[PDB]
């Protein structure tokens, strides 16, 4: 007799990109990964459905081979716009041969009542002026879901230098997140106007803009 | 009161260390590099906490590289491209620099590859991984699923070498039994005479071995080298002398009692077997040979 | 037939204080040693405690416990002094039981690392936020290593427990950041009542600073 396997594929399934969902220019997607892949058996057959209902679009990523000797296998669906906002399921099933059965995860968008970001910008301290670099700091607020997109701009073009806060969930169930915007202090003491822009599927257009300058 | 009596049997290549002190604890002969023995010392940091499979393991195979030592500089100047181990344009291991580390306890560069690069899930799973299997992956190449636990066979249908090992391939093949330098025996069920009949044979015939015992846990064993034993008149085990991977590097070789316990098992302490001592229950043995009769050739 | 078994290393673990533990001298870090999946047959666990290879006997050593699945575990929790652990001071567990061949030891200290001070800012509340009934107070702290911090509110010496902290996020020098927004009714800020934002962590002078937040300065 054979010992047991003490293991096998995992499959992980994964949500659009926030924005990608909220501008028609792009495209979301899908994604459905499968690590623990072995090299006897590394052939891996997906079939996608939504709300039960097959789908043939999937694009097959080329496997990728890890230092740990298995592989992660990786398909991608695009989905519609809308019906991932109308919180259709998304079924990723995997067939492999190691294991006996298939393996199926869904995903769906988070259920809840949406409600709307509040946005608010705050100048760096007085304190901090003292400093080469000052911040710039954006608080989004009162928001769900938590898939949300925040970025920065200044004078039409996309400021880079900034990262922000995972959000975090706030005592009445909804979420809040901070984003620090990091400048040479000559540029906000010059009264330029940097902008904190914010998708989200509760706001209107899906976008909104606020603006930070020194006055 | 008898005469004290006792047949000593130590691995090929392997010098008995010779100042054993008495600490509160265990009876421990301090590691002294180039006696032919190794002590690969876990660090804890969250990535070797399991994976005593894997360095008793690595101890035997630095013990191989003394014992081949000759034969293994020939095979790398025939073959340069088994002196390094590539995943495409990365280098994960230099096969140099495991021969000028090995002496290293907590810093061997094998025991940092496979704690870093070939085995580095395994504690977080909470699962460690077979000695003769990260040997026959090391040396011969075989394939290494650890989710299965079976001994190599060589006749399986997966034939291919693994990207982590196969470092002396081209001597020791994959499907030639007679080049698996590895065995496996389970000691549950068997008797001291058995277990110690087995110990004595393995080492006369000039193989390395690791033992693997209860840890005082219902979920995970532990598994340690095992480079000396001492039997009776009637050639049964007395005691054996190890390294093992959780005992910090100021300990080194350690002297364990055997014999049967209250409950008819055999069981190691590093105090004598009687009372309420219990000791943990020896549970295998695994084994390594050099390989010598295939080098020649 | 043979059958294999895991090999791996101990059930024994060893945990590090909480860092807000260790910062804040009211409150008092433990260094815990936990012993798991031991068996119904198995014989008493032992703990023996050492701080820097010296014996201490203050150890709270708990009665084994069982659990849902039936096995036991087995606690002890050793006291520590806030300098000593942020001295760098190794802490060591030693677990004895007839059923192991001989003890195990783990040792802990704190990892050791280059230290950055916070620089701590307060940042009131957008003028857009005051048509709301409640409104967010700011701290942005930024600039500080290692990431174990701990930042709480005051108001007039009262605390202030309406807040929320964001987790550390790493910053592109290598060193971390958070923010921490504490709720107040619109009211109460408009009152010029003078709110403190305080920070423990291991590079400042005393281990703390508080930094003001009010209306009118
Ligand atoms: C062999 O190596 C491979 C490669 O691993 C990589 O290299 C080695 C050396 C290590 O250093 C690895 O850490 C390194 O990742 C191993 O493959 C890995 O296997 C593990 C599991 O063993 C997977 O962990 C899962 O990861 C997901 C999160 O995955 C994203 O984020 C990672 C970084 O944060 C990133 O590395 C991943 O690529 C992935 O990135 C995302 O990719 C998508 C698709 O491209 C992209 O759209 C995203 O934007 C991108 N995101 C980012 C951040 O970049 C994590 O979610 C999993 O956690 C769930 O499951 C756990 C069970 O393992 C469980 O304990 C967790 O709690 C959690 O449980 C879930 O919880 C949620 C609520 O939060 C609940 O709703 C769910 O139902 C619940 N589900 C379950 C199942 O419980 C998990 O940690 C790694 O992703 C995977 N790495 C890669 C690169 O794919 C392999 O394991 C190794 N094998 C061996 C034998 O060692
Ligand atoms: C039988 O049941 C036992 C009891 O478990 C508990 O009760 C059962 C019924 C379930 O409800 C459990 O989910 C529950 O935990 C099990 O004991 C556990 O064993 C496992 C390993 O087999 C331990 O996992 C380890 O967790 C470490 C972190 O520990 C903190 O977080 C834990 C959860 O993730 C938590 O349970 C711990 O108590 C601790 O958390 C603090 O607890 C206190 C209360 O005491 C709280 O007030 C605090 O807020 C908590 N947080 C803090 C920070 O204070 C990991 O660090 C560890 O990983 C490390 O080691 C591995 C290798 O060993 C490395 O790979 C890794 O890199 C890292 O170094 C590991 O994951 C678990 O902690 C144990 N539980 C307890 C209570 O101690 C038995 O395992 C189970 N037996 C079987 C056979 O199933
Ligand atoms: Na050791």
């Amino acid at each position: 007799p054979a010992p047991e396997l003490l293991g096998g594929p995992s499959v992980f399934l994964f949500p659009p990109k926030p924005k990608d969902t909220l501008m028609i220019s792009r495209t979301p997607e899908v994604t459905c990964v499968v690590v623990d892949v072995s090299h006897e058996d590394p052939e891996v057959k997906f079939n996608w459905y939504v709300d039960g209902v097959e789908v043939h679009n999937a694009k097959t990523k080329p496997r990728e081979e890890q230092y740990n000797s298995t592989y992660r296998v990786v398909s991608v669906l695009t989905v519609l716009h809308q019906d991932w906002l109308n919180g259709k399921e998304y079924k990723c099933k995997v067939s492999n041969k190691a294991l006996p059965a298939p393996i199926e995860k869904t995903i769906s968008k988070a259920k809840g009542q949406p409600r709307e970001p509040q946005v608010y910008t705050l100048p760096p301290s007085r304190e901090e002026m003292t400093k080469n670099q000052v911040s710039l700091t954006c608080l989004v607020k009162g928001f769900y879901p938590s898939d949300i997109a925040v970025e920065w701009a200044s004078n039409g073009q996309p400021e880079n230098n900034y990262k922000t806060t995972p959000p975090v969930l706030d005592s009445d169930g909804s979420f809040f997140l901070y984003s620090k915007l990091t400048v040479d202090k000559s540029r906000w003491q010059q009264g330029n106007v940097f902008s904190c822009s914010v998708m989200h599927e509760a706001l209107h257009n899906h976008y909104t803009q606020k603006s930070l300058s020194l006055s | 009161v008898t005469p004290y009596h006792v047949t000593s049997v130590w691995t090929k290549g392997v010098t008995p260390p010779a100042k054993f002190t008495q600490g509160e604890d265990v009876f421990h002969a301090p590691y002294v590099a180039n006696q032919g023995w190794y002590d690969i010392t876990k660090t804890f940091n969250g990535k070797d906490d399991l994976l005593a499979g894997a360095a008793t393991a690595g101890n035997m195979l630095h013990w191989w590289f003394d014992q081949n030592n000759e034969k293994i500089e020939a095979y790398l100047k025939k073959h340069p491209d088994k002196q390094k181990i590539m995943f495409g344009d990365q280098e994960l291991l230099d096969v140099r620099k495991v021969i000028n580390t090995k002496g290293d306890q907590t810093n061997s560069e094998l025991f940092n590859y496979f704690r870093d690069k070939a085995f580095p899930g395994l504690s977080a799973r909470r699962i460690g991984v077979m000695p003769d299997l990260v040997l026959d992956m090391f040396i011969n190449g075989y394939y290494l699923n650890v989710y299965k636990t079976q001994t190599t066979d060589v006749n399986r249908t997966y034939q291919e070498k693994d990207r982590r090992g196969g470092i002396f391939d081209a001597v020791f093949t994959r499907g030639d039994q007679s080049k698996l330098l590895t065995s496996r025996h389970d000691f549950k069920e068997k008797t001291l005479k058995e277990i110690s009949d087995l110990i004595k044979k393995e080492l006369t015939e000039g193989k390395a071995l690791g033992l693997s015992h209860t840890y005082a846990n219902v979920r995970i064993n532990h598994v340690i080298n095992l480079w000396g034993a001492d039997f009776d008149s009637n050639g049964n085990l007395e005691a054996i002398y190890v390294t093992d991977s959780d005992s910090n590097a100021s300990i080194g070789m350690k002297k364990y009692f055997v014999g049967v316990n209250s409950a008819g098992k055999v069981a190691i302490s590093a105090k004598e077997i009687k009372e309420d001592n219990i000791g943990a229950q020896v549970l295998g043995l695994f084994t390594l040979s050099t390989g010598q009769d295939s080098w020649n050739q």
